[PDB]
RNA sequence: CGCCGCAGGUGCAGAUCUUGGUGGUAGUAGCAAAUAUUCAAACGAGAACUUUGAAGGCCGAAGUGGAGAAGGGUUCCAUGU
């Protein structure tokens, strides 16, 4: 909602920040083994914990 | 010559008889395009927007019984198109449909 | 298909005087370059002399625009090109023995006379300048004489760059990476017909394989480096920009729109300098650079103490031998190298001339 | 031109805080250049200045 | 790459291939069997007729529920359809095949489709929603296609 | 090419609905270049965007 | 427009700007961005030109 | 891996067996609740579906309108794919 507490807004901030694709130069690292961000989240598909 | 133009009258009533209410005016334009294709032998037919208004003048189901049009075969002026000629069909407003022949028109 | 070219003999004659007026201001630059001066001072006076001289020439035809096709760029021993300090920016002081490189351009009817030169200042009368800074300028001079001799419709664009790579290897130097010569037509310094020097794999496939043509103006530009081929940025403000007429965008800023309209009045399509304005110009340039309305001409630095040199001029192509309208004051009597030329084709081209 | 804690220890509180002020000003200028494009030389100097600040503060503490 | 049925004379032959093409495998297999053995010009004309619904492909093996048509009688069959997407995809592969034939230098007015094979591709997954809280698969059936054209006249 | 933004901005500037906004069919490129409300105002002043009048709902029959 | 520490209030931001840039300030507005960074709108005094203060800062 | 001994979590068709994969069904059922679309042009490789204009309609102020609370959490807005 529009009304929210500071703690909720800070929680939503971190989830927003970490919901981004991995860098392209990560794929070039040695012994990478990482294909794509497996922890991506979409607002409509998966709802946050709160 | 292939830049001829002619005045026709179309019995829309004849071609739409039996079509449901919500499909009459759309069918009248499919049969008008069919009429131009047959009469002028061009797969590319362009309905004038004033003619489109004339067909839809009385709504989707009370299409006019007759319409007087003018088919004009023309050069597409664009060789990038696969059809050399296209027929542009326009609307001829008339007061009556009695004794109206199919006539040739000059430029 | 109606674009103007060298087909008019009047175009030829105004090229000759425009190149002469570009050469004569480089001459005043080299005769006024002394110890204890400022790069900003020489840049501002170099452009000011252009503005007043182009005003007093072709006073009979003023519907068109006469003036700068490339601002006075002055660099010393660390900058590749595209350098023009602002008044708010830090200055540089000229000392004994430093070689300074000056770029300058004039235009009439959108037709360009562009020229550069590299020269050592405060040179003692009748002496010889040696070192590893004395062979890069001599090799670059040989490159300019090479291009003057070999420019001819009937060759390929790769012939120039492979000869430049060869003379680089002969002098144990290398060309600067990503330096492009251009075909210069009316209202254009960014012609599509372009020439590369020191290519790489990525720039080669993006370069267009093309063959030269008669009756057109070229800007043969050579960049020779005595180092390794490294050109990067050191956080210096880019001053020189060029309007791109192909694109447009809706500016969101009043002072950006005022800046753009100032560009249209003075330098509508040709590269300019931010010096000509300055407080609102620095604000209005960042947004116009963001949306690709202006092409920045970035400043390039090499390793500290390394040496690079330039030599460029506008050359006219004509079937009965090309001609030169812009030349710099280089004298090979007092400039020699510790390595000589060993190639047969190079020695043949420097011996022969139009 | 780096800062070594070994040569910092002889200094006094006045000049140590002056050196901290100079480093902090430099870091704030580097953060400005980071958001205004700048160059990789200034971007990579951020870590150098940041460790220099920690070095001075460690000596002070 | 290793095809199946390598040409008897590879010099007078050209190859084309596509993988994971998002067309129905069953439709494309029927269309491929229709144009198999045809001349290059005849097959191009035929496939254009399929999209114009003037010539149909006979559905011989995958014919469950396929309707009847009059144009199936050209073939010795009763059921036929006009798969627009299969005809378009095969038309692109025929253009690619004739571009390969031009690149090899052999002429393109004497090519005959001597080999054409449609294979099943890995299935793509989607979901459909059913009556009582159930999810059921909505799998796509893409196909690989390969073809070899050999000069003969 | 796609004047969704320009129709929204023209309705907000003209204080009408998107029903009443008339973007010129022939000057499509010039309308498409307007990415700002002040550009929209310039087009309205220059006659490339017109607020169509209210549909007639006469009370003559009722009177 | 400055990005400030989330724990700094309007008084602290006002004093910090005054000390760091030696300029006066009329008022400070403050919001917290969706990504968590606090953003301050620092309106300069009428006699201080933010256009050239941005120059000496280096964000022109 | 063979031979001499030793030791087993040692042999599968079943268990509405466990897990994974794959068929026939089958190019089938189906994509049928709330009246409705049409013409022209543009962009574009490609237009029933995008955008614009022209028509014909519907919601009919207890709205398919304009705003909010809860809830969602960037879905907002430009640019591009
Ligand atoms: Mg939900
Ligand atoms: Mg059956
Ligand atoms: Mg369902
Ligand atoms: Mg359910
Ligand atoms: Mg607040
Ligand atoms: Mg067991
Ligand atoms: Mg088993
Ligand atoms: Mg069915
Ligand atoms: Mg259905
Ligand atoms: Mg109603
Ligand atoms: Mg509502
Ligand atoms: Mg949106």
């Amino acid at each position: 909602s529009s009304h929210k507490t500071f703690r909720i807004k800070r929680f939503l901030a971190k989830k927003q920040k970490q919901n981004r694709p991995i860098p392209q130069w990560i794929r070039m690292k040695t012994g990478n083994k990482i294909r794509y961000n497996s922890k991506r989240r979409h607002w409509r598909r998966t709802k946050l914990g709160l | 010559n292939e830049v001829v133009t002619r005045e026709y009258t179309i019995n829309i009533h004849k071609r739409i008889h039996g079509v449901g209410f919500k499909k009459r005016a759309p069918r009248a334009l499919k049969e008008i395009r069919k009429f131009a294709m047959k009469e002028m032998g061009t797969p590319d037919v362009r309905i004038d927007t004033r003619l489109n208004k004339a067909v839809w003048a009385k709504g989707i189901r009370n299409v006019p019984y007759r319409i007087r049009v003018r088919l004009s075969r023309k050069r597409n002026e664009d060789e990038d198109s696969p059809n050399k000629l296209y027929t542009l069909v326009t609307y001829v407003p008339v007061t009556t449909f009695k004794n109206l022949q199919t006539v040739n028109v000059d430029e | 298909q109606q674009e103007q070219t060298i087909a008019e003999d009047l175009v030829v004659t105004k090229y000759k005087m425009g190149g002469d007026i570009a050469n004569r201001v480089l001459r005043s630059l080299v005769e006024a370059s002394s110890s204890g001066v400022s790069v900003l001072s020489l840049c501002e006076k170099g452009d000011a002399m252009i503005m007043e001289e182009t005003g007093k020439i072709f006073k009979k035809e003023k519907e068109m625009k006469k003036g700068i096709a490339f601002p006075t760029s002055i660099s010393v021993n660390n900058c590749v090109c595209h350098f023009s300090p602002l008044k708010s920016d830090q200055d540089y002081i000229l000392k004994e023995g430093d070689l300074v490189k000056i770029d300058l351009g004039v235009h009439v009817d959108g037709f360009i006379a562009n020229v550069a030169h590299t020269f050592v200042v405060d040179v003692a009368q009748g002496t010889q300048v040696t070192g590893r800074k004395a062979d890069v300028i001599k090799a670059a001079h040989l490159c300019a004489e090479a291009a003057l001799r070999l420019v001819k419709p009937g060759n390929q664009n790769t012939q120039v760059t492979e000869a430049w790579n060869k003379v680089a290897h002969s002098f144990n130097c290398t060309p600067i990476e990503g330096m492009l010569s251009h075909q210069l037509k009316q209202h254009v310094i960014d012609g599509e017909k372009t020439i590369i020097q020191n290519p790489t794999d990525q720039q080669k496939k993006d370069h267009e394989k093309a063959e030269f043509e008669v009756h057109e103006v070229y800007a043969v530009d050579v960049l020779v480096s005595s180092g390794e081929g490294k050109a990067k940025d050191a956080g210096q403000r880019t001053t020189i920009y060029k309007r791109d007429p192909s694109k447009q965008y809706g500016l969101k800023m009043k002072t950006s729109r005022a800046f753009f309209s100032e560009v249209e009045r003075r330098f509508d399509a040709m590269p300019f300098t931010l010096r000509a304005f300055e407080k609102k110009a620095r604000m209005g340039v960042v947004e116009c650079a963001k949306h690709e309305l202006l092409q920045p001409f970035n400043v390039l630095y090499e390793k500290e103490g390394e040496f690079v040199a330039q030599f460029k001029f506008t050359v006219l192509l004509m079937p009965n031998g090309p001609m030169r309208i812009t030349s710099g004051p280089f004298e090979p009597d007092l400039y020699k190298s510790e390595m000589e030329v060993q190639d047969a084709e190079l020695k043949a081209l420097l011996q022969s001339s139009a | 031109a780096k800062i070594k804690a070994r040569d910092l220890r002889g200094k006094k509180k006045e000049e140590l805080l002056k050196q901290l002020d100079d480093l902090k000003v430099e870091l704030s200028q580097l953060r400005v250049a980071k958001v205004t494009g700048g160059a990789a030389s200034k971007l990579s100097k951020i870590r150098v200045v940041r460790k220099s600040i920690a070095r001075v503060l460690t000596v002070i503490n | 790459v290793r095809y199946s049925l390598d040409p008897e004379n590879p010099t007078k032959s050209c190859k084309s291939r596509g993988s994971n093409l998002r067309v129905h495998f069953k439709n494309t297999r029927e269309t491929a069997q229709a144009i198999k053995g045809m001349h290059i010009r005849k097959a191009t004309k035929y496939l254009k007729d399929v999209t114009l619904q003037k010539q149909c492909v006979p559905f011989r093996r995958y014919n469950g529920g396929v309707g009847r048509c009059a144009q199936a009688k050209q073939w010795g069959w009763t059921q036929g359809r006009w798969p627009k997407k299969s005809a378009e995809f095969l038309l692109h592969m025929l253009k690619n095949a004739e571009s390969n034939a031009e690149l090899k230098g052999l002429d393109v007015d004497s090519l005959v489709i001597e080999h054409i094979q449609v294979n099943k591709a890995p299935k793509m997954r989607r979901r459909t929603y059913r009556a009582h809280g159930r999810i059921n698969p909505y799998m796509s059936s893409p196909c690989h296609i390969e073809m070899i054209l050999t000069e003969k006249e | 090419s796609m004047l969704r933004l320009q129709k929204r901005l023209a309705s907000s500037v003209l204080r009408c609905g998107k029903k009443k906004v008339w973007l010129d069919p022939n000057e499509t490129n010039e309308i498409a270049n307007a990415n700002s409300r002040q550009q929209i105002r310039k087009l309205i002043k220059d006659g490339l965007i017109i607020r169509k009048p209210v549909t007639v709902h006469s009370r003559a029959r009722c009177r | 427009v400055f990005i400030v520490d989330v724990k700094a209030n309007k008084h602290q931001i006002k004093q910090a700007v005054k000390k760091l840039y030696d300029i006066d300030v009329a008022k400070v507005n403050t919001l917290i961005r969706p990504d968590g960074e606090k953003k301050a709108y620092v309106r300069l005094a009428p006699d201080y030109d933010a256009l050239d203060v941005a120059n000496k800062i280096g964000i022109i």
